[PDB]
């Protein structure tokens, strides 16, 4: 059996009050986009939290038409394809779950709207998982198919290789190699998971100031009001 | 709700509580627009306009 | 002493005492989140979309 | 003629409940938590009520309307986890309430303490639906298991398990009926925790002494009040350090995973809060003793005004006893953790032992050890 | 009294901050969802509707009908009265292309709905009472309070229309 | 020893409400209605509980919903009617009970008499949100309507058309939140219910004749438990009459059909307890003037207990008086069918006629004939 | 006495037998609904299929793998260890029909 956890990556995100790069944000769509967004899907994300987070409305219009979706009846009796725009989730590559499932080796490439939410460990293992493929040990003999990566559970994941070393021309120029590729897109992937992930951490800074002053005036206010019976004095005089 | 409450001592009573009821209401201005953040007044502050 | 020439003048009333609050809230809000919200670009530079917006 | 505060009808309760309340002068901080569950009610009422506002109990929409909720309505995740994040905290401050009605001896107030037990086991009862609720895997998965725990019954326990189900197995009906549940049941536990205060109010309070402070009593409003807001402040602190630094670190993340009745998770661990009673469930080998001794294990409150013997009613002067005492909540903790675990080799008999003698200190232990100091102290 | 009251009103003040921002939170929850946001932003309009043609849609939420009105249609809009009635408005005036005119549905004065396309006193007839607004929306046979209101847009080109 | 029902505090409280309350003996039938409603409240919160768990509160399942409990649901249909005849019997009861309470000067109990109109907002707020929820298109439709309304108030008026919205028009939002807001409300109506009658008993209940009657009250246990026994019965005759014969008697067939926002149905209107204000509504033609006389219409009834005049505060010996009350309820009625019917001639000017006898009989009628009245009388 | 109790008596006769149809209508009303005891019910399966075949179906929310065991898959599976087997169900004890055996299509373990 045995479960190989995740070392704990050193994420900058990891900090207490460090939020995600969101220029590391604009690499990891573009893996997504190119490479997980092939076999994989992103149903609950749509183009249009994309803008102000790594892409300005302009540039996130023009992503947005570059592939089509479908829309409604037209007037006519049938569905008629368009081009995307800001308000279009991200596209399913596979009509359906079954068509998903004969498409693969029989497997299902799970939605990434979560899954660094989902899988026990977040980041650290998903990161780790795209760089532990490696030779199967002596005395294992996968199937046909099967490819070994001791973080996923039973060591026999049904996925090819998704990222080598130069897959991708990054548009920055930032090199293509694969642990900043992965390291990108587990960034781009928990922002998918946890959009607020910012914001939060930010109100988390206020609530720590605030209550740092409101808890001891408070306080003060407890003991300024409670005084009168912690100085109490008492005495007895009986005859 | 009648002549009752019309007299000499009642219309003192009106000035002596009108500081307090007015600026009350003054009070309750100043939380209203600091609640409802209203624009139309915040913009013409000073400091606090810099938020918008 | 300035704390007894506070309470004698806006202290003592107590719907003096409401405005007070009031109008103190009005500005400890704009302060707060100023301080607040400098505070966290501070900790995260470089990081922020406000940060990298003049790239694109 | 007369103050308004105790001449009007509605403001004689409110007066005479939190604001000239004769209550003990030395009462410490493990009382505030009485407020704390109150007020914490309160918004899991106000959260629960706007999580309710954008809500489809369906199976086929209602995960994508949590998440749109947590990630579409404005500040809707700050609703939904501090929702969450709320019963956790409202199920540690009922386990510490009950904590201390246990050690300042205050289940000699019957009435009250019978009440509690019916409000816990309403809590415990909506926080399972509340978990069903989202329809993800450890949602739908927990639910069958627990449900299926009511086959143990004899007889009519099939008929029973499939009328909660509402059909077959949990589907459409089993959320549909869930959420209307949990959306009436608060409203139950508030008018039981009106009866509760009502009860309490006739006997004044226990202090922690535990002898009669009639002739000690202080107005409620400038104290506690203040002392109450004080623990409301730091109540809020934990939960908002909770909601807003890890929202999610108590929680299975295999919950966020779309409810798929055709996969078994790896592990069906129910929520932190259950697994104490999850736990003894596992140790009982028959499905049915299992059931009885699940239900049991809470209802042993019930009995515990009648186990007391100690002459004393508080536990502050029972140095054995609090030894006794504080065996139990290792045993809790013991328990919480072993129903966390698998059911292995080192974990079964770790469950079987901390069953046993958490059932042990309760109905053996803690009277048989109140009888010794007893004898201890010439009477 | 001074020292004791400041503190007193420290608190009030951090207290009066923090219920603010989250009786807004809440509110600002139970206010329009970003998605219906995204839904009333512009919206597509495309060639589709032919010449002297009325069809609608459901942007905003509300029954939107663009009438593809001919350019012969725009002379016979010409020929429409202006002054005697309540809204004069010449259809150039509502509309920069009269090929293309664009209004909000809904009949103000409670309306049963007037029949679509060209009418029959220039573009509708209001069953449940007068008005029968003109092919420009005007009211056109009553003196109803107001036509159906034109919404604001930003149209890329012919056959391209955006309304928002 | 002490007798358990008027010394256990829950068995006092009960003793105090229903069972040993010093009651008028002539209490007539009219006062049968009090208990009637909260009967069907009761039924009311029992029955919709029942519907909302067979209800997906979404427009693409709604009525789909509603469909599937009257069809394919164990005697779902009857559920369902009997929430709707049970609304209609509700505001009958209702209407009743307010016109009792005009009749015999029971406005002069001043808190009770408050807290009853504010009972009257909440439960039609309750109803209006209830018939929007299984989203037929006059439900749709009157939603749109009534909720466009509050565009009429300057400045903020606008505003919030979209906040109850919860979006640009009735759609998503404004259908789940208000099933949410429906499903909490009625427990509102419930506290507000036992306030009344806490505020009732400091001065019992008023008499057909006035006349205070502290030398005839009667235990209530004995005599009126079977009288409002015989009432609900009573009731449940003319509801299951209702319900089982002609269940759609009470509401639009038009309802009965998907909403859709591309066409307005033919005939529109609201329920036929919202008619009589729909009348007002239409007959106003300034849109703000037309949500204050809504407004005014309800909350007129909280000058009714200024404007009394008489100095008898029972009208059974007011014959003047007994036909300007007869000619309102006329006036009521009046108003209910010309709301029915399409604002056209000659429609309009009765409307308008009838809109101003009601308020001027309220407002003017009423006081004058109480002032000649007791000219008439020496005093 | 007699009559006035004989009142009394038919009085709350009459009411239970209103008051268990009200609330039997509720307590039903619980039950399963039409819908859901017509798909999920029993669903009735087919023989006509050749030996050796898994007549692939879906019903009760599952695939369902009726297939047509021949004798010498039966033999086969009589003949292997149960000890072994994870599962310490034999082949006999799992099957009423051995030459139909029976079985839902999902695979534990995902
Ligand atoms: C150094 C390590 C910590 C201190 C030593 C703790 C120890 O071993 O025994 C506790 C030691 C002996 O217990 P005690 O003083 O007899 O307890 C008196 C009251 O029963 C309990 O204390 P109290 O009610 O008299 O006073 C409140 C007290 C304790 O408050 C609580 O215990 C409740 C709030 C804390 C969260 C609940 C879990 C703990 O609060 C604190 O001590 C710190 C603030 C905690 C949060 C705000 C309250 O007491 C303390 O150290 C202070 C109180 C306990 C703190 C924990
Ligand atoms: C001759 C047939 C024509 C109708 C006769 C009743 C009538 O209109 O006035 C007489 C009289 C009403 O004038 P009142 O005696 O001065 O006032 C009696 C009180 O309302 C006190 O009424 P109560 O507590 O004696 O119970 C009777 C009450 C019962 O009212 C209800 O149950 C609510 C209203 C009907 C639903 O209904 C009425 O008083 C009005 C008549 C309602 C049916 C027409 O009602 C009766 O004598 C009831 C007759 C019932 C059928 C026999
Ligand atoms: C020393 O005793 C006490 C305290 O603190 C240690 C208290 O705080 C209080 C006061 C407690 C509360 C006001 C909160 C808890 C009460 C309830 C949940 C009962 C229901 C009443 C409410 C006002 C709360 C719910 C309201 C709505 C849904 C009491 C009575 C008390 O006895
Ligand atoms: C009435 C008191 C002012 C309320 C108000 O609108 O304040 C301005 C603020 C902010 O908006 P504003 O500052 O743009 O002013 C209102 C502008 N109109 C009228 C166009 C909407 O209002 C709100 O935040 C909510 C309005 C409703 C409050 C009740
Ligand atoms: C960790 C858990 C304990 C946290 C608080 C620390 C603590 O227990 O301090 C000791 C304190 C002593 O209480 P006291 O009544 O003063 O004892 C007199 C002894 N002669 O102990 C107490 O006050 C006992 C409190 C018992 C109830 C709350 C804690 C248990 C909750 C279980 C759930
Ligand atoms: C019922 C219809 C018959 C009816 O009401 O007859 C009048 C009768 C008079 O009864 P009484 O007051 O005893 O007569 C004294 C005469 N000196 O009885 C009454 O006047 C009793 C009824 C008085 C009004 C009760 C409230 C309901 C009225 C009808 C619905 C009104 C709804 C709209 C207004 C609210
Ligand atoms: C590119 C950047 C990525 C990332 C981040 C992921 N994938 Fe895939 N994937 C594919 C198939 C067939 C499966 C099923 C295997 C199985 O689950 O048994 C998967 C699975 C995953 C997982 C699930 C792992 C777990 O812990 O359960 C994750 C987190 C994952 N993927 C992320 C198929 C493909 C492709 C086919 C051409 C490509 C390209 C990718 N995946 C790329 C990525
Ligand atoms: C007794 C107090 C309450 C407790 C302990 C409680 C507990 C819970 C829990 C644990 C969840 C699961 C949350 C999650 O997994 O993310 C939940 C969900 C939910 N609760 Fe409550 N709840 C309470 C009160 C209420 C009330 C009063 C309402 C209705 C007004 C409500 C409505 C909901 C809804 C709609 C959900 C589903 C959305 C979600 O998953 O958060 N709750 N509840
Ligand atoms: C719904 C959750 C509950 C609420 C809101 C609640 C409310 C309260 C409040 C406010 C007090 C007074 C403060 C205090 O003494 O701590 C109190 C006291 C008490 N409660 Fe509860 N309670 C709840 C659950 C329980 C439970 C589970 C029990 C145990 C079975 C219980 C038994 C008691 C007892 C015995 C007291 C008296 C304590 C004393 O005064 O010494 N309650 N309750
Ligand atoms: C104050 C008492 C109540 C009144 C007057 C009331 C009134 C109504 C009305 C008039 C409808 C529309 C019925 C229809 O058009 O078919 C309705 C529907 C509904 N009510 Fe209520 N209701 C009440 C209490 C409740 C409560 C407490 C609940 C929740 C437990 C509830 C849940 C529902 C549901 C789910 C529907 C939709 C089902 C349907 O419309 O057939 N109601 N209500
Ligand atoms: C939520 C619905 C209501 C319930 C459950 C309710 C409950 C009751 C009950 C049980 C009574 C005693 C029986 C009786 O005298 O009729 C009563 C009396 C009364 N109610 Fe209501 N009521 C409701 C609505 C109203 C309304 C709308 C008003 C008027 C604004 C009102 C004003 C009164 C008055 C004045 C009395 C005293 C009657 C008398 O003294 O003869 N109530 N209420
Ligand atoms: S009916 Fe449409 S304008 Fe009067």
């Amino acid at each position: 059996d045995l479960e190989l956890h995740a070392p704990s990556y050193p994420w900058s995100h990891r900090g207490l009050l460090s939020s995600l790069d969101h220029t590391s944000i604009r690499r990891g769509f573009q893996v997504y986009k190119q490479v997980c967004s092939s076999c994989h899907s992103m149903d609950y994300v749509a183009y249009r939290h994309l803008v102000g987070v790594c892409y300005t409305e302009e540039e996130a219009k023009a992503l947005a038409e570059e592939v089509e979706v479908q829309d409604g009846p037209n007037e006519d009796g049938e569905m008629f394809m368009r081009p995307g725009k800001l308000s279009d989730y991200f596209p399913k590559p596979y009509p359906n779950p079954e068509a998903a499932r004969a498409a693969n080796n029989g497997a299902l490439p799970p939605d990434l709207s979560y899954i660094v939410r989902a899988r026990h460990g977040g980041e650290d293992y998903v990161f780790s998982l795209l760089t532990g493929y490696c030779e199967p040990p002596t005395g294992v003999s996968l199937r046909e198919g099967l490819y070994f990566n001791p973080y996923f559970p039973g060591q026999a994941i049904a996925m090819a290789p998704p990222i080598y070393n130069e897959v991708l021309e990054f548009d920055d120029g930032t090199p293509a190699t694969m642990s900043q590729v992965a390291k990108d897109v587990c960034t781009f992937l928990r922002w998918a998971s946890e959009p607020e992930h910012d914001h939060r951490k930010r109100m988390g800074l206020k609530m720590l100031m605030m209550m740092g002053l409101l808890l001891p005036l408070v306080y003060a206010m407890k003991r300024h009001k409670w005084s009168v019976l912690k100085s109490r004095k008492l005495a007895y005089r009986p005859p | 709700m009648l002549s009752r409450f019309l007299g000499p001592r009642y219309r003192e009573l009106a000035r002596n509580w009108i500081p307090t009821a007015s600026m009350w209401g003054a009070v309750g201005a100043v939380g209203l627009v600091w609640a409802t953040d209203w624009r139309l007044i915040l913009d013409w502050v000073p400091y606090i306009n810099g938020k918008f | 002493t300035l704390t007894a020439r506070l309470y004698s003048l806006l202290f003592r009333r107590t719907s003096t005492f409401a405005l007070t609050i009031a109008v103190g809230a009005l500005f400890f809000e704009r302060a707060f989140d100023q301080g607040a919200d400098a505070i966290y670009e501070h900790i995260n530079q470089g990081k922020l979309w406000k940060h990298i917006k003049h790239k694109y | 003629m007369t103050n308004i505060r105790k001449s009007h009808p509605l403001m004689k309760i409110i007066n005479n409940a939190f604001i000239d309340l004769p209550a003990p002068s030395n009462i410490s901080s493990w009382w505030n938590f009485g407020s704390l569950l109150g007020i914490c009610l309160i918004l899991q009422i106000l959260t629960g009520l706007f999580l309710a506002m954008h809500y489809t109990s369906d199976t086929t929409t209602a995960f994508s309307s949590v998440t749109h909720i947590c990630r579409d309505v404005n500040y809707g995740w700050v609703i939904r986890y501090l929702h969450a994040n709320g019963a956790s905290m409202f199920f540690i401050c009922l386990f510490i309430h009950v904590g201390r009605g246990l050690y300042y001896g205050s289940y000699m107030f019957l009435e009250t303490w019978n009440i509690g037990v019916v409000l816990l086991f309403t809590v415990m009862a909506t926080a399972f639906m509340g978990y069903v609720l989202p329809w993800g895997q450890m949602s739908f998965w927990g639910a069958t298991v627990i449900t299926n725990l009511l086959s143990a019954i004899p007889y009519i326990g099939t008929d029973l398990v499939e009328w909660i189900w509402g059909g077959f197995s949990v589907d459409k009906a089993t959320l549909t009926r869930f959420f209307a549940f949990h959306f009436i049941l608060p409203f139950i536990i508030t008018a039981l925790a009106a009866v509760h205060l009502l009860f309490l109010h006739e006997t004044g309070s226990n202090n922690p002494t535990g002898i009669s402070s009639d002739m000690d009593k202080i107005p409620f409003h400038p104290y506690y009040t203040i002392k109450d807001i004080l623990g409301a402040l730091f109540m809020m602190l934990i939960l908002l350090i909770l909601v807003l630094f890890s929202p999610d670190l108590l929680g299975d993340p295999d919950n966020y995973t779309p409810a798929n009745p055709l996969n078994t998770p790896p592990h069906i661990k129910p929520e932190w809060y259950f697994l104490f009673a999850y736990a003894i469930l596992r140790s009982i080998p028959n499905k049915l003793g299992g059931v009885l001794a699940l239900v049991a294990s809470i209802l042993i409150l019930i009995l515990m005004p009648m186990l007391h013997t100690s002459k004393q009613r508080s536990m502050m002067f029972r140095p054995l006893s609090q030894c006794l005492f504080w065996m139990l909540v290792a045993d809790l903790i013991t328990l919480t953790w072993i129903g966390g675990q698998p059911v292995e080799h080192p974990f079964i008999i770790i469950g079987q032992l901390a069953s046993i003698l958490y059932f042990l200190i309760i109905l053996v232990l803690m009277p048989i050890t109140s009888i010794i100091e007893n004898n201890l102290l010439k009477w | 009294k001074g020292f004791s009251y400041l503190i007193t009103a420290t608190t009030t003040v951090g207290v009066a901050y923090a219920a603010k921002n989250a009786v807004s939170q809440f509110v600002s929850s139970m206010s329009a969802s970003a998605d219906v946001l995204a839904m009333s932003k512009i919206e597509i309009k495309l060639s589709d509707i032919p010449e002297g043609k009325n069809m609608a849609f459901k942007w905003r939420g509300k029954p939107l009908f663009v009438r593809h009105r001919t350019k012969k249609e725009i002379d016979q809009e010409a020929a429409v009265e202006v002054s005697q009635l309540r809204d004069p408005q010449h259809d150039l005036e509502r509309v920069k292309k009269p090929e293309w005119v664009i209004l909000i549905g809904v009949c103000t004065h409670l309306g049963c709905v007037p029949i679509a396309n060209a009418g029959d006193f220039g573009g509708y007839y209001c069953p449940c009472h007068g008005s029968h607004y003109d092919a420009s929306g005007r009211i056109r046979k009553g003196p109803a309070p107001l036509n159906l209101e034109v919404p604001t847009y930003e149209f890329t080109s012919d056959d391209l229309v955006i309304v928002g």
